RNA sequence: AAGCGCGCGUAGGUGGUUCAGCAAGUUGGAUGUGAAAUCCCCGGGCUCAACCUGGGAACUGCAUCCAAAACUACUGAGCUAGAGUACGGUAGAGGGUGGUGGAAUUUCCUGGAAGGAACACCAGUGGCGAAGGCGACCACCUGGACUGAUACUGACACUGAGGUGCGAAAGCGUGGGGAGCAAACAGGAUUAGAUACCCUGGUAGUCCACGCCGUAAACGAUGUCGACUAGCCGUUGGGAUCCUUGAGAUCUUAGUGGCGCAGCUAACGCGAUAAGUCGACCGCCUGGGGAGUACGGCCGCAAGGUUAAAACUCAAAUGAAUUGACGGGGGCCCGCACA
């Protein structure tokens, strides 16, 4: 998984009346995350493709959830398309 | 008749375990209790009280009632209990094919009235395995000496058992009644009597209860 | 996943009405309610209990006969696939008109006799027979 | 005869839940038509029938128009059940890298030295992964579900032609290794003959790194997903109930099995892990041969694979089941059949 450290320390920009963890802030945003720092294990482990599947199933389901941002809030979208260094 | 310090006393509310049960008894269930199950006891009460209306607005109607109480643990009162009733009964190997198979039987009841020379007289090899078969007629036949052709109502101890015997009355259409316990289903019989057959002092409590009302359906007439 | 509402609701009965139980819950719709108001008046099943409270149900009470109850089948004609918008000179007289043949109009979801001689047709919903 | 071996998912098909709105589909009426002919009935006529016409009926159609708002799309605010995440806790041959092992067996040599390979027991109608698949010991970088709840999201949904990855082993690449066996064979014994099973011997191969093939008796010969309809007996992971010492019951779930009604089925049999009742969608089938073959396209170094025909030819091939017969099929029994 993530850091245990880590973990708990990407939340607190999601935060947005903090109780949220539920919200595409979180689920793109801790999942992004996960993209960005799982990538190690792929260089030294290339013949397990066990755990890009996983990587393709949430990067989907994080465009999917950049899916609905498209019609229901296209303006906090724009803090998930202009930030996290995505596209 | 419906009281209950008989009704407690022998057998009844005693039943068969949460490994053998069939759920078309699940009506019947007064409680879990040591992992068997329980007779239900209070609606047990309009049942066989219309268990007793019933054969006796007939027996003033003039009917006759067989008893299949085929069991080895049950056939000893089946042969003291419907002897002090007028009734024709069966209580050890029901031969498949009784009042189906009846036309072939109705000529094989005769086994005495053709040797009613030597029965009286001791022919000595070749009647005497004539006269000791005279006991296999019985065994099967033994309330079946007066049949009057077919039999108009039946009353049946174990359902579980001799699940053929229900199959031989449903395939006509004459009336059944009988007791049943959780183990089998109370379906094919047209209405229910909720009561174990496994304890031996539980059987006469309704075998004595047809010995109590066979005369009380007779003074009617 | 579940696609139609009260397609999932008329099976469930069904299967219930061979099994032996009487009081079926599922979490219901104002569709699935609506549908259920016009066969207790048809003297189907009776009481259809919404429960009025969040997760809304139905608590429908179907009827026994003796031995066999009281709905053979529910036939369902315009799924959501194939949906069957008919007119009102095509509503279906389904076992010689004793089955009533539900169909939704706009000034009620109704049987087909009130259909005809109150001309709207549309959503022929399913056989109650 | 027919489920791709399975995934991620594009268009698309369909889409939990509530109020309100729209009036595209849906619903009614209005009007123009839908030519005449033909047809369908009532007729008129040929002396009768065709035929001929008169009258209508019919023309399920098309747009326009107003009226309707239960449902669908669309529009907006929502609702928490579907679906997801923040929190551990185990279970787990997940999978991969590097090592550390042991006995045989094998190969040497005077019990040691030497290296390959699969790891007896633990082994399980057990786990794990979408699938293919996967067990000595050990760390190291890493998956998805389960469950215990507590938090939050507000259908974000499932399915999905194309499209895209990923798929047992013999292979043949591009480099290495090296025990046993063994594809390739030589004889040995054997038969009309071995080209066979048996017998003495051994390179390719399995192994490794990257890469290609993408084949299957990929089989549970059962697509994925959700819902619901009697049960009962083991068994796997959690959790709670439990007089409690567990020797453990019960309950609760998510898997893995047995047997059985309702149920279906041609039958065998399935039977809440359906092969029922259903719903959305997808793949696939149309008599047996020809044939999964030619030809054309695509991929491969090759072997080939994938998509996929007709010409001809036959009135049958096939499925489960039953009687008889047969069997170098088993099991009992009889008789000088065996001494």
């Amino acid at each position: 998984a993530l850091s245990v450290e880590e973990k708990a320390q990407i939340v607190n920009e999601y935060k947005q009346a903090e109780g949220d963890t539920g919200s595409p802030e979180v689920q793109v945003a801790l999942l992004s995350a996960n993209i960005n720092k799982l990538q190690d294990h792929f260089k030294a482990n290339g013949k397990d493709h066990h755990s890009r599947r996983g990587l393709i199933r949430m990067v989907n389901q994080r465009r999917k959830l950049l899916d609905y941002l498209k019609g229901k809030d296209v303006s906090r979208y724009t803090a998930l398309i202009g930030r996290l260094g995505l596209r | 008749q419906v009281n209950m310090r008989d009704m407690l006393k022998a057998g009844v509310h005693f039943g068969h375990q949460t490994r053998y049960w069939n759920p078309k008894m699940g009506k019947f269930i007064f409680g879990a209790r040591n992992k068997i199950h329980i007779i239900n006891l209070e609606k047990t009460l309009p049942m066989f009280n219309e268990a007793l209306t019933f054969v006796e607005r007939l027996a003033a109607g003039k009917n006759k009632i067989l008893f299949v109480g085929t069991k080895r643990s049950a056939g000893k009162i089946v042969r003291e209990e419907a002897a002090r009733c007028g009734m024709p009964y069966v209580d050890h190997r029901w031969l498949g094919g009784m009042l189906t198979n009846y036309k072939t039987i109705r000529q094989s009841i005769k086994r005495l009235r053709d040797l009613e020379t030597q029965s009286q007289d001791g022919t000595k090899k070749e009647a005497l395995m004539r006269s000791r078969d005279l006991e296999k007629l019985e065994r099967s036949l033994g309330g079946i000496k007066d049949m009057g052709g077919l039999p108009d109502a039946l009353f049946v101890i174990d359902v579980d058992h001799e699940r053929i015997a229900i199959t031989e009355a449903n395939k006509l259409g004459i009336p059944v009644i009988g007791v049943v316990d959780t183990n089998s289903s109370p379906e094919g019989v047209d209405y229910v009597i909720p009561g174990n057959d496994d304890a031996i002092r539980a059987v006469q409590l309704y075998l004595n209860s047809m010995a109590e009302a066979v005369i009380r359906g007779k003074q009617g007439a | 996943s579940m696609q139609d509402p009260l397609a999932d609701m008329l099976t469930r009965i069904r299967n219930a009405q061979m099994a032996e139980k009487t009081v079926v819950s599922m979490p219901s719709s104002k569709l699935k309610a609506a549908v259920a108001k016009v066969l207790k008046d048809e003297g189907y099943i009776a009481d259809f209990q919404i429960s009025s409270e969040v997760k809304p149900q139905l608590s429908i009470e179907l009827k026994y006969f003796e031995g066999k109850p009281v709905i053979e089948e529910v036939k369902r004609i315009s799924r959501p696939g194939l949906r069957q918008y008919k007119s009102v000179e095509q509503l279906p007289a389904v076992r010689g008109g004793l089955g009533v043949s539900i169909v939704s109009t706009n000034k009620g979801v109704m049987t087909d006799r009130a259909a005809r001689a109150a001309g709207v047709g549309g959503e022929v919903l399913c056989t109650v027979f």
